[PDB]
């Protein structure tokens, strides 16, 4: 881990990209005056109780964060997340910026890959929300690289899912409504479930808009879900 | 308070220690032994603070006990009041120091001299023909700044002591119940445990 | 596998593979890198490349402000040239504070220099794979220009550069301040250094440039800034009317 | 200077019997001058068929109540659900006090 | 050859697996529950005639109504018993009462887990699984008579019967057909002699194994010689006129 | 700090073997004093040799050392003996006497055997001392941290010759000058060189003191070998 | 491939999997069955215990947390004991400075936290332990599968262990009748010894083979053995 | 912190660090140690790499634990000068609590403990030695004779031997030594314990050394002439056909 | 976080070599030629300004530094850990000696000080030794002027003359022949002139030159007048311009 290969790689981070590749899709989508995160729950079987394994997190009141790969470490990286918010809030009083709440989860991240007794984080991270000055939408790398997006996506269904939002991005220069977004989640990943679907899945959609919620950090259930799950069902059939 | 008295002859040491044992309003013990062999030619007596006391004093006995084990040979007097005072003097600035006082009598085979030490619970230290420790020393220095020759016998010492002695017992306030006295030269230590009704 | 390889001992021909291998990490992200100094300024460009369509532009930077007066361009991936710049503001805060007045930008490049040295020598740490320019125009030194790299090395320059055609844009500027024999862009404003930059950039990498496909820092006296794409489109109109 | 103590006042009255036991206690809560409550109970029922009340300083009180009530539910975690004999309880009590001896 | 604790790939830990074959290569110890008691037995095994058997010390006290057999390496135990005595004497000091065998166990269990260099337990104080088992006997008012053998795992088992070291495997099955919830005190003392006569690599005398019991009444007692003696000079006549 | 399947330590085994590589140190006992000698490993013209000190070192005023090994690896334990050597005479107001403070170097040297996996010092050790419980005392020490005591001793290169040799000539009654001689003829035959020269020598003695009644220590200047090997038909 | 991988849990193979976790779910695989269901009143926990021995005991399989919560293990015992006694103080926690009664969720995500950090540290070794949580709090019955590569899943029901597979078949198929067998505590323990029958080639259960634990609308977490479960045979 | 684990389990069940231990101890030099009716005698051989030695300074083989208890060794040298320290501590640590000296059984569970705890910590190895210790308990006639091992366990031995051709040795005194009648004197003791030795070593020059510990701390080492008497009036005795 | 090498990376081989100071030495051979010569009324330490690039600024990397008024360093190895075992050094001479007898170390301690923090590299948990040998140029009143040089291994020793690194073994020849005790300063600088020609390939002049002497005391040097016991320090960087003169005089 804290090994470069002869090529100037890290071959643990390397690897460590392909336990997320082999993970569940998961998306975000920058609108307007938002960001809109959705993801793909396999239904191992009949017994998972439905609606009750929730998978997108909340940091503070602003922020969601969804990620794929192994799970218990997305986990850990949430609360890492959670206490350096607090950390920033407590001192400065201001809810934390998303770009400075995203460089503190880049940096933390990055810290797992320059130490041999460390291995790095298996998980890819799509996280974002409202702040002082507009909506921001971020993925964050098993290497700790990360960046601004307009749209993001991660896991087996990436390149599809990467394709119709590169579609959305071509087609909508003025830029995509909150309302708008949350369907299109729901159409894309129903159009990554393709690269997946030998199981069947469960949709959960999250969003923070600054006309649709105040700027805080919601999931979207109830007639909403259903229209969008309507919206995606649609347009595959 | 306790009387720790030192005697240093020609051929010996002679100390002498007082029995009683009090707390408050009582005499608890009237034959209490103020004194621990360090070596069979080095007896400390000691003085102080109800506890720290035989604390202190079996403490530098282990260690001293250690080091005859550990080289097989026996460090001189000189020797092991050094270590006594550096102990004390560590002790002094510690979170709880111990309130003791001590004297060291030995002989050194090695030069055949009897030897007397002094030492304060502040690790003050010094050599010299006789001691004591707290009040009684305000009686014996000057009596036995008369009285003392530096070539007596041990027989003579020892009725410099009974004079010692008998003076506390005339002015001292308290009932320190005789003394036990005890004598370090070229064979090692005794007790001359009849000086009472001697 | 050789330990020797792996972690930061030396080879048998007194080499550190890992520091070497920290260097071929540097060139990763494909982007030159270039400094000058003017009379009273000192510039600072870099490629930019943002192949995604999705990426939101205005995030992707390798151009760091350190402080007032400090900036610094990082050759080398994302993760650790953020560390890296963490660390430096940090650093240039904490001499603030300590020594009251602003961190040099030698001073800052001799203190992060040393923090590298120590990975170059500590067995549980890697070094990171960047190398960092640091520009000022400092308050005592003047126009200011030193690089630091993975082998704990750092240096002043009169200009320099960076990344995978490093020696075609070194050579070339070698080759101006022969025939114009100072050791600085004798321009008096600091958006002819820009300029003089970008077309010298142009003429070694045998490219042309967008807006988009640069970023322009500029240290000036008690300030360092990098520039919008439409104040650099405004310096590529005037290189146009001319070359 | 702060004063980490207070007085609640409250008197409480323990008699056995044969095959019964009682503990009364009054219910009012006191500072000073002022009453704070009429009715701040302060006999308790800790499982396993014992009561216990810790009289004076209130927040003293609940404080040895709680942790004795704890006490029990780890001893059947640790004891296979064994009953806390009023011996045994007595014991425990000891040693939680006197942990708190300084 | 990699770590410490690490799993096998079918998911057993190294380090535990090799402990339990160092624990085959002891000597044996074998345990008897019943009604009127519990009794507990070992081969001494001196290494040579000059040894002074009764030195040999594989049956230990831990508290008036616990005692405890060993085998394997059984230097490894001293610590062990060494925390079970503090264990149950602390309960008594606490509760005013005496441990309960299983808690007794499960505490001396606990400390087998503490192995691993430096390991994200915590604090692992202690590099390797300890080479020795152990069968505890006892008696409690809940739960009376009881057996437990207790694994370097922290695993523990609770038995009506059991047999450790060497002779293991052979003194199992012969413990199995045996066994039977009605055995005496008197019976099962002379079944445990029988079945170490059985298995040990010399002729058993009351020199080279050592019985010991608890009963209710009278505590954990060592049997000594010729109170052995007398049952060995009697299951050699149980076992002439049968 | 790990067995080998025969019971031996290896880093230890190879750090004697890293010794025997070392310039040769003698240590000759007499009955009024010790005389130590060592030879400078491969030297130079251009090295000074006036402000040189590197196999010989002062410990107290009663004891001093010839290194083989390492250099930099004896400062550090010559460093900790000194202070050893204080403490006692601090807390005894007495010189500490040769055997104990060589038993607290074997120690330490003992526990870099046994714990913290950090490599033995590359080192042996031969110690000249007085004191007065055992009189002149003649000690080595090496990486093992064991210590023995010796009429004569060589450590470093060609042990094997120069024990041979020292065996051969020692007697019990010997006078410190015959063993000054015995210490430069030992080193004439088994050295690499073309023959002994002063300055690829160290020498130092420790005498009863011409007349006092008291011990003196003499680290030879360099005229002083030159003379002494003039004496002794070496010119 | 599958070579120098496997060292330790700091450590991922070419493929993006971790070895060690994968060889300490493997540890389960090997255990003995427990079952889990529940309805909409109560929640069961159903653990045939396995004996080393005809004269041994078969070993107890069901912890209690707390009075709402419980669990039941399949893999290395002494790990069941460290993370149910990390539970029973998270519980306690709960009690003390909140006077809540903790969620069965809250209490996964903290199985969950605690595994995942032994997936990362040098040194560590993933837990060898597979279990089944059942509780009765603010939002009703509940039960959990936790994984010790740190994954929580909720489910009606679910089996763990040596041929969990049948049981678990057993209950997808019977999923609409025993979610209904609300007020009725017999029918869902029977529908829970029944569903653990689908995974014994072994063997009849008997009365000290069988171990019975249920939590509900009124009724504290409470573990059944021998006797008590006889009418369940 | 370095706690990297040392002395693991090999596949069978064994610990080879200790095991290795046990190798050391074979290569070091004999001792042996036999107890009588109101005596113990404790026996070693000098080793001959080198033979220019001076013996007033150089360390001996038994020491002196307390004033009437004693220890030797085989192994290594280093190794053991730290079990005589940590024991000797604890001699005078056991004095200044219990108001007692230790019994010969108590040092003998002491010191086999250090040498178990060594066996189970990160980074460090076990000590490559083996003891015999020999004393008697304070107001107690009853002789006491103890062995240790790297491992740590130990226990009680009407006589036995330790170090290089032990094997031998052992042999020797399991025909000899008779249960029945412990050797009833000081001096036929002695003779047991040299003849034992006389097998392993050649020439009793200054190999053999010998220390008698009787009652109530009396302990004292044989010179060169009183160890030649016994040599002497054994080889010519014992040769006859 | 957390160091997790607690072991020496350097080990004794079976040949009873130490691999990593050995291999350290080879870093060394690979470095800049660097030398220094005692006079009788000095020392001079100078090497190479080995320039990566005209681009490069070579003033302003430091190969000669001064350690205390009175003792200089140069070096041939791995640049960096030169640098970082001079801020070591400067402040050990304060730590270890100024702030106890108030009066910088003589030459032999603070070597002997860097020696030390050498062998601590040999020795350690997760380190590997400085990959460094220097030689350390000084005066003091008790012992005069003084040259040493330094190793990876922390093993020191004096000189009257040497060089190291690349082209030392032929420097070294070159030195024997023109060393005498009799040597004045300025004849010294001449011949450290002379010895380095030889090493350099390019450019040989004032600028690809860094040299420093130990000489007098210079008053001017100081910053302040008024406290006659003391003329200043006896460490000197000669300027581009001073080395110039000389050479064409060479």
């Amino acid at each position: 881990n804290s090994v470069f290969s002869p090529d100037g790689r890290n071959f643990q981070v390397e690897y460590a990209v392909k336990a997320v590749e082999n993970g569940t899709t998961s998306i975000g989508i920058k609108c307007n005056d938002g960001v809109v995160f959705a993801v793909e729950k396999l239904i191992t079987s009949k017994l998972l109780v439905p609606q009750k394994n929730v998978k997108i997190q909340v940091v503070d009141r602003h922020i969601g964060c969804v990620y794929s790969g192994l799970i218990p470490d997305g986990r850990h990286l949430v609360n890492r997340g959670r206490e350096e918010a607090a950390s920033f809030k407590k001192l400065y009083k201001t809810p934390i910026p998303i770009p400075a709440f995203a460089d503190r989860l880049g940096q933390y991240v990055q810290a797992h890959t320059l130490y041999n007794s460390v291995r790095p984080f298996g998980v890819s991270t799509i996280f974002g929300g409202v702040d002082k000055n507009g909506a921001h939408l971020y993925m964050l790398e098993p290497s700790g690289s990360y960046w601004g997006y307009k749209g993001a996506a991660t896991g087996k269904g990436r390149q599809s899912a990467k394709a119709e939002l590169e579609k959305l991005v071509d087609h909508h220069p003025e830029g995509l409504s909150a309302r708008e977004a949350v369907k299109q989640a729901a159409k894309i990943i129903y159009l990554a479930h393709e690269d997946n679907k030998e199981k069947d899945f469960e949709l959960e959609i999250s969003w923070c808009s600054l006309s649709e919620t105040n700027g805080l950090h919601k999931f979207v259930k109830g007639d909403l879900l259903q229209e969008a799950i309507d919206f995606a069902q649609k347009e595959i059939n | 308070m306790d009387i720790i008295l030192g005697i240093r002859v020609q051929d010996s040491v002679i100390l002498a220690s007082s029995k009683a044992v009090t707390r408050g309003i009582s005499v608890l013990k009237d034959s209490d032994d103020k004194t621990r062999q360090l070596s069979p030619h080095t007896l400390m007596s000691f003085a102080g603070e109800a506890g720290d006391t035989v604390q202190f004093a079996e403490y530098i006995q282990a260690n001293i006990q250690l080091y005859s084990i550990r080289e097989d040979y026996e460090l001189s007097p000189q020797a092991v009041s050094s270590f006594v005072r550096q102990e004390l003097a560590k002790s002094i600035r510690s979170r709880r120091p111990y309130q003791v006082n001590v004297l060291i009598g030995g002989y050194d085979k090695k030069k055949n001299k009897p030897e007397l030490y002094q030492i304060d619970y502040l690790g003050t230290k010094v050599e010299l023909p006789y001691g004591a420790h707290g009040y009684s020393g305000f009686y014996t220095f000057s009596l036995l700044d008369h009285h003392y020759r530096p070539d007596m016998t041990t027989e003579e010492g020892l009725d410099l002591l009974k004079l010692c002695v008998q003076e506390l017992e005339k002015r001292m306030p308290m009932d320190f119940k005789g003394v036990i006295v005890k004598i370090v030269d070229k064979d090692g230590i005794r007790q001359v445990d009849d000086f009472q009704a001697q | 596998a050789g330990y020797d390889r792996h972690i930061t001992i030396f080879s048998p021909e007194g080499r550190l593979y890992q520091v070497e291998y920290a260097f071929k990490a540097t060139n990763q992200t494909n982007i030159n890198s270039l400094a000058v100094r003017g009379k009273d300024c000192t510039v600072v460009i870099s490629q930019k490349k943002v192949p995604d369509k999705l990426l939101d532009p205005t995030t992707v930077s390798y151009i760091f402000c350190i402080s007032r007066t400090i900036g610094m361009v990082v050759n080398g991936p994302i993760p650790d040239a953020r560390n890296a710049a963490l660390r430096a503001k940090a650093e240039a805060a904490e001499f603030r504070y300590k020594y009251g007045y602003d961190m040099p930008c030698d001073v800052l490049a001799k203190r992060m220099a040393n923090l590298s040295q120590i990975y170059t020598q500590r067995a549980y740490m890697r070094p990171l794979g960047v190398i960092l320019t640091f520009v000022s125009v400092d308050e005592e030194l003047g126009p200011s220009i030193y690089k630091t790299d993975p082998a704990g090395y750092y240096v002043g320059y009169k200009a320099t550069a960076t990344g995978p055609k490093q020696q075609e844009i070194t050579t070339n500027l070698e080759n101006h301040f022969k025939k114009s024999k100072i050791d600085h862009i004798n321009e008096e404003s600091w958006e002819k250094v820009v300029e003089f930059a970008i077309t010298h950039m142009i003429d070694a990498l045998g490219t042309e440039f967008s807006k988009n496909d640069l970023e322009v820092g500029v240290a000036t006296k008690d300030k360092f800034f990098t520039l919008s794409a439409e104040n650099i489109e405004e310096r590529l109109v005037a290189i146009a009317e001319q070359d | 200077q702060f004063n980490p103590y207070g007085d609640n006042g409250g008197t409480i009255l323990g008699i056995a019997g044969e095959d019964f036991a009682v503990l009364a206690g009054d219910t009012r809560n006191i500072t000073d001058y002022s009453i704070n409550s009429r009715y701040e109970p302060k006999v308790f029922d800790c499982g396993d068929n014992i009561v216990m009340s810790a009289n004076g300083f209130a927040a003293d009180g609940d404080a040895l109540v709680k942790r004795f009530k704890n006490s029990v539910k780890w001893y059947h975690f640790d004891h296979n659900d064994k009953k806390l004999s009023i011996n045994s309880a007595a014991r425990n009590i000891q040693h939680l006090l006197y942990g708190k001896r300084f | 050859d990699r770590g410490v604790s690490t799993f096998s790939p079918e998911g057993r830990l190294f380090q535990v697996e090799y402990s339990l074959e160092a624990i085959k290569l002891g000597s044996t110890a074998i345990g008897i529950a019943t009604k009127e008691g519990v009794v507990l037995g070992v081969e001494k095994r001196a290494t040579s005639p000059l040894l002074e058997s009764d030195s040999i010390e594989k049956i230990v006290e831990i508290d008036r109504h616990i005692g405890c057999a060993m085998s394997g390496l059984t230097a490894d135990a001293r610590s062990m018993i060494e925390h079970a005595r503090t264990a149950a004497v602390t309960h008594n000091l606490y509760y005013d009462e005496d441990i309960n065998v299983e808690s007794l166990t499960q505490s001396v269990c606990d400390l087998a887990l503490r192995f691993g260099e430096g390991a994200s337990g915590e604090e692992r104080l202690m590099s390797r699984p300890f080479g020795v088992a152990l069968l505890i006997a006892g008696h409690d008012a809940d739960d009376g008579y009881q057996l437990f053998h207790a694994e370097p795992s922290g695993t523990f088992y609770r038995y009506n019967a059991k047999a450790i070291g060497s002779g293991s495997e052979g003194a199992q099955a012969e413990l199995l057909n045996e066994w039977h919830s009605s055995l005496t005190l008197k019976e099962a003392e002379l079944l445990v002699l029988k079945i170490l006569k059985q298995v040990m690599e010399e002729k058993l005398d009351e020199n080279n194994a050592q019985l010991s019991c608890i009963t209710k009444q009278d505590g954990f007692k060592i049997y000594d010689n010729e109170k052995t003696a007398e049952l060995i000079k009697e299951l050699k006549e149980k076992e002439a006129a049968e | 700090t790990i067995f080998s399947p025969e019971g031996r330590l290896y880093q230890v085994e190879y750090a004697l073997e890293s010794i025997s590589h070392a310039g040769t140190a003698i240590g000759i006992m007499a009955s009024d004093g010790i005389v130590l000698a060592a030879e400078r490993k491969v030297t130079s013209t251009l090295l000074e040799q006036d402000t040189s000190t590197e196999k010989l070192y002062k410990l107290n005023d009663k004891i001093a050392v010839a290194v083989a090994g390492l250099t930099a690896d004896a400062e550090i334990l010559i460093n900790t003996a000194r202070i050893h050597a204080q403490n006692y005479l601090k807390t005894y107001n007495e010189d500490i006497p040769v055997e104990i403070l060589v038993r607290r170097l074997s120690d330490i040297k003992q526990g870099y055997t046994q714990h913290g996996g950090l490599r033995p010092f590359g080192v042996s050790f031969i110690y000249a001392g007085y004191d007065d419980r055992y009189g002149y005392q003649l000690y080595t020490s090496n990486p093992s941290g064991n210590y023995t005591g010796w009429k004569a001793i060589s450590v470093g290169a060609n042990t094997s010759a120069a024990q041979t040799l020292l065996q051969m000539d020692y007697k019990d009654d010997m006078k410190v000058d015959d063993a000054i001689e015995l210490a430069l003829k030992t080193l004439s035959k088994t050295t690499d060189s073309s023959a002994l020269t002063y300055d690829r020598l160290e020498f130092a003695t420790i005498r009863k003191g011409a007349n006092d009644g008291e011990v003196y220590q003499k680290i030879f200047k360099p005229q002083e070998i030159k003379d002494i090997l003039v004496k002794t038909g070496i010119t | 491939f599958r070579n120098n991988y496997d060292g330790d849990t700091v450590t991922f193979s070419p493929t993006g999997r971790l070895f060690q976790v994968e060889y300490a779910l493997e540890a389960i695989k090997q255990g003995s069955v427990t079952v889990g269901l529940r309805s909409n009143t109560h929640a069961v926990l159903v653990a045939l215990k396995r004996n080393a021995d005809e004269l041994s005991s078969y070993q107890k399989k069901i912890i209690k947390c707390d009075e709402h919560m419980g669990l039941s293990l399949a893999g290395l015992a002494p790990d069941a004991r460290v993370l149910s006694n990390y539970l029973r103080q998270q519980c306690n926690y709960s009690s003390l400075v909140f006077n809540r009664k903790l969620a069965v969720e809250r209490a996964g995500h903290l199985l969950c936290d605690k595994a995942q950090k032994n997936t990362q540290s040098y040194g560590g070794r993933p837990y060898g332990v597979g279990l089944l949580i059942i509780g009765y709090d603010k939002s009703g019955a509940h039960l959990l599968e936790f994984q010790p590569s740190g994954n929580v899943t909720e489910l009606y029901g679910t089996a763990i262990g040596a041929r969990s597979q049948g049981a678990k078949t057993y209950l997808e198929r019977t999923l609409d009748t025993f979610i209904k067998i609300d007020g009725n505590p017999d029918e869902l323990i029977k529908a829970g010894v029944e569903a653990i029958s689908q995974s014994l080639r072994d063997e009849s259960l008997t009365v000290d083979n069988l171990s019975i634990a249920i939590v509900g609308k009124d009724t504290p977490f409470t573990i059944y053995d021998g006797e008590a479960v006889a009418k369940y045979i | 912190g370095y706690d990297r684990a040392l002395s693991i389990f090999s596949p069978d069940g064994h610990i080879f660090q200790v095991e290795y231990a046990l190798e050391a101890v074979k290569r070091g030099t004999c001792a042996v140690g036999v107890k009588g009716k109101n005596c113990v005698v404790l026996g070693c051989e000098r080793r001959s790499t080198l033979k220019l030695q001076d013996t007033r300074i150089t360390p001996s083989k038994v020491s002196k634990i307390d004033s009437h208890v004693v220890l030797s060794f085989s192994g290594l040298n280093a190794d053991s000068r730290i079990l005589i320290e940590k024991a000797r501590v604890e001699a005078q640590s056991h004095r200044l609590t219990l108001e007692d000296p230790v019994t010969v059984e108590y040092l003998t569970r002491y010191v086999a403990g250090v040498q178990q705890r060594y066996t189970q910590s990160g980074g460090v190895r076990p000590f490559g030695v083996s003891t015999l210790i020999a004393g008697f308990d304070p107001r107690d006639d009853e002789p006491k004779l103890y062995q240790t091992e790297p491992s740590g366990i130990y226990s009680s031995w009407s006589a036995q031997t330790i170090g290089r051709n032990s094997k031998t040795v052992r042999e020797f005194l399991e025909k000899n030594y008779d249960r029945k009648e412990p050797p009833a004197t000081v001096e036929e003791c002695v003779k047991l314990t040299v003849r034992s030795l006389l097998e392993v070593v050649q020439t009793g020059a200054k190999n053999i050394e010998i220390t008698v510990v009787k009652p109530d701390s009396d302990i004292v080492a044989l010179s060169s002439e009183e160890i030649n008497q016994y040599v002497t009036q054994i080889e010519q005795e014992k040769q006859e056909q | 976080m957390t160091d997790r090498y607690s072991f020496s990376l350097t080990t004794f081989s079976p040949s009873g070599k130490l691999g990593q100071i050995d291999y350290a030495l080879t870093a060394v051979k690979q470095g800049v030629t660097s030398l220094g010569i005692k006079a009788t009324n000095g020392v001079v330490i100078a090497t190479e300004k080995k320039s990566s690039s005209p681009l490069a600024m070579s003033e302003t990397l430091s190969k000669v530094s001064l350690l205390t008024p009175d003792i200089g360093a140069v070096y041939s190895g791995m640049g960096p850990d030169y640098r970082v075992l001079v801020d070591k050094s400067r402040k050990v001479a304060h730590t270890s000696y100024k702030r106890i007898y108030g009066e910088y170390p003589p030459t032999k301690l603070l070597v002997s000080e860097v020696a030390k923090i050498m062998q601590e590299a040999t020795q350690s948990g997760g380190v590997r030794p400085f990959g460094v040998s220097l030689l350390i140029a000084g005066h003091d009143e008790f012992n005069g002027f003084s040259l040493y040089q330094v190793d990876p291994s922390g093993s020191y020793f004096p000189w009257k003359a040497t060089a190291i690194g690349k082209g030392s073994v032929a420097a070294k020849t070159f030195l024997e022949k023109r060393w005498n005790d009799e040597l004045e300063l300025e004849d010294a600088i001449h011949i450290a002139l002379l010895t380095l020609k030889e090493s350099v390939e390019g450019e040989f002049n004032g600028d690809t030159i860094e040299l420093a002497i130990i000489g007098d005391e210079n008053p001017d040097l100081l910053g302040y007048t008024g406290i006659p016991t003391d003329k200043g320090p006896r460490f000197r960087k000669l300027t581009s311009q001073e080395i110039n003169d000389r050479l064409e005089a060479l």
